[PDB]
């Protein structure tokens, strides 16, 4: 505690609603994007197709696949596969998975990611599981299948971020709001009456102060406080997010400093 | 078609949903608003992800082979 | 966004808004009315002829046809058949020269003047690019 | 068909490197770094924090074209002064800021209950 | 495992050679698909 002030009000496994204090704009938003888009994640890659008589098209299911949230706690300590110095992949850059299911009832029957399986080893880490939110206990929904239906696959989760693809974004909607009323009048309200009886006051207008009439127009004045709220996906827990937002900010801006070191030498 | 993965707009998680609202207003009862608030759907850009698919699939399903 | 066009969430696209499947269908037969010359299907290659097609033929088997689950793109051989005049002239059918894909499905019958005849699928996932038309 | 990978946003290509500094003709003690493989989540905060500097005169940056990632940084010091060690404690007073964030959230987390 | 072909409407592992031209096993209609390959297809998974 010495600069930059968070205090969070809810907090829950997917949401942390908190006031941050005592910073630059140009921060609060650097950090919001580099969470947006920069937070490292394994998400399925590579899909190697058996057999699939499916209503639906390869290509298909190989991009829902994509989509599928898959556990990245201990991420941060398995390998980029265009690093990794192995022939395309192996278990130290990546997790491999296997589906099958088969039409076996005459009621339709479903294909959870429940139904998926890691194959490779984790060498003890905490990767590539099919995360699970639903109640009754069944990850996403994959595809659906009648009596008589294989499917074989073989996904290879890899390491990726958000730039790259949607699906290595770990991190969904960002709430984001600076100064309730207009006090900093950064915005000009439309209207066709009242401009107060006619827009709505957003819940972030306790914690701060009404105007008062009889005060002119404060110029000097900046942007501090931004209340915001992070959900998420959860191959991450809320937490680690910020965390590492906060983190992978500071990397590649550590990256930069690395850069100009490097170039006094010729 | 297969209820999305995954809003386009927002991103989260809509897959594990589909079920879970068939249920909640067919079963129990309740009209699609208030039940598309059960599932923890506010923002309706993932609001309109649910309340709008079309399940197709039960459809192509029925062609025997 | 000017002039009648607009920009798109390219992340939205990644989750998959606004993504089409195109097959299209290629389509074949053998000669008709002839008692000393009629068509055949079959992965060719020289044998007095050489008038033989620019790309690769090597994606088809032996009757003639590629298999499914194979990609195709650019000068693709997918149809390969010879009309032996007087030995064997090539007709076979390339994958459009602009075109890319996997085949889905491939239709081998006859046709009522007791014809051997074929269909080969072609499928690509199209995905919205920058400036197709909305 | 002509879509350029998507790595070309993070991944430097070849003979290319993270910065280019190069001298401003325009003025004297001013300089514009290019940034390969970067964009406005990095230069808007370099930028802004290079304005906390009471020792910088100028400091601008600018994507010259969506389509490719770079973004130029041209900055402005007093006599003296040059403008890399400008771009460095600002650069540093960042981390600075960053990581104390990093230890009052972990902070106030750890207070909280679900 | 070593098939060639099968008919639309059932699904039978058919595989016949020319010199036989066309039709089923027991189910007739001319159709026929021609299975797969085994060259068991890679997913760009975007
Ligand atoms: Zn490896
Ligand atoms: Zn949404
Ligand atoms: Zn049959």
């Amino acid at each position: 505690e010495e600069g930059p002030q968070v205090k969070i009000r809810e907090a829950s496994k997917d949401n942390v609603d908190f006031i941050l204090s005592n910073v630059d704009l140009a921060m609060a938003n650097s950090l919001r994007r580099v969470m947006i888009a920069e937070i490292p994640t394994l998400a399925i890659d590579s899909v190697e197709v058996e057999t699939n008589t499916t209503v639906l098209a390869d290509e298909f299911i190989a991009h829902r696949l994509g989509l599928i949230p898959l556990q990245s706690m201990d991420i941060e300590q398995l390998e980029y596969s265009r690093d990794c110095f192995c022939e395309d992949h192996c278990d130290k850059c990546s997790v491999v998975l296997t589906l099958q299911a088969f039409g076996e009832s005459e009621s339709t029957t479903n294909v959870y990611s429940k139904d998926l399986v890691i194959v490779s080893n984790l060498m003890g880490r905490n990767i590539g599981h099919p995360i699970i939110q639903d109640k009754e206990g069944n990850g996403v929904l994959i595809c659906k299948l009648r009596k008589g239906q294989e499917l074989k696959l073989t996904c290879v989760a890899k390491k990726g971020i958000a730039k790259e693809h949607a699906k290595w974004g770990p991190a969904a909607a960002i709430e984001f709001e600076y100064d309730p009323w207009n006090k900093l009048k950064h915005t000009d309200y439309w209207y066709e009456q009242d401009s107060a009886k006619e827009w709505p006051q957003s819940k972030n207008c306790e914690y701060e102060d009404p105007p008062n009439e009889g005060d002119p127009f404060d110029y000097k004045a900046q942007a501090d406080t931004f209340y915001m709220n992070v959900e998420s996906v959860g191959s991450i827990p809320v937490d680690q997010v910020v965390v590492r937002g906060i983190d992978t900010l500071q990397k590649k801006v550590a990256s930069i400093l690395l850069a100009l070191t490097q170039m006094d030498q010729d | 078609m297969i209820v999305p993965v995954r809003c386009f707009s927002c991103g989260k998680v809509v897959g594990d949903k589909w079920e879970s609202y068939l249920n909640l207003l067919q079963e129990d009862e309740l009209d699609e608003g208030t039940a598309l608030s059960r599932l923890g759907l506010k923002r309706y850009c993932c609001r309109r992800m649910i309340l709008t698919h079309v399940d197709l699939i039960e459809k192509f399903l029925r062609y025997n082979p | 966004n000017q002039e009648d066009s607009m920009i798109m969430n390219q992340s939205s696209i990644d989750r998959g808004l606004f993504r089409s499947l195109f097959f299209r269908s290629y389509m074949d037969q053998e000669k008709k009315y002839g008692m000393s010359i009629t068509e055949t299907f079959e992965k060719p290659q020289r044998t007095n002829t050489l008038r033989m097609k620019h790309g690769t033929y090597d994606k088809l088997d032996d009757d003639g046809l590629i298999a499914p689950g194979v990609r195709v793109s650019g000068e693709d051989v997918i149809i390969g058949k010879t009309t032996p005049i007087s030995s064997k002239r090539d007709a076979s059918t390339p994958l459009r020269s602009t075109e890319n894909g996997i085949v889905d499905q491939v239709l081998v019958t006859t046709n009522q003047d007791g014809l051997k005849f074929v269909k080969v699928r072609v499928r690509t996932t199209k995905i919205p690019q920058i400036g197709d038309k909305f | 068909m002509n879509a350029p990978d998507r790595f070309e946003l993070f991944l430097l290509g070849e003979g290319e490197s993270k910065l280019k500094i190069d001298p401003d003709t325009k003025a004297p003690n001013a300089v514009v770094i290019t940034f390969e493989k970067e964009d406005h989540t990095l230069g808007n905060l370099i930028r802004a924090e290079l304005l906390n500097d009471r020792k910088v005169l100028f400091a601008a940056y600018k994507v010259e074209h969506p389509f490719f990632a770079r973004f130029k940084l041209r900055i402005q010091t007093t006599e003296g002064y040059d403008p890399k060690d400008a771009l460095k404690n600002a650069c540093n007073s960042i981390i600075n800021k960053l990581g104390a964030l990093k230890t009052n959230f972990e902070t106030e987390w750890n207070l909280q209950t679900l | 495992a070593t098939l060639k072909y099968i008919c639309a409407e059932c699904s039978s592992k058919l595989s016949l050679s020319r010199t036989d031209a066309v039709r089923c096993k027991d189910c007739g209609h001319r159709i026929l698909l021609k299975a797969r390959t085994k060259r068991l297809v890679q997913f760009e998974a975007r």
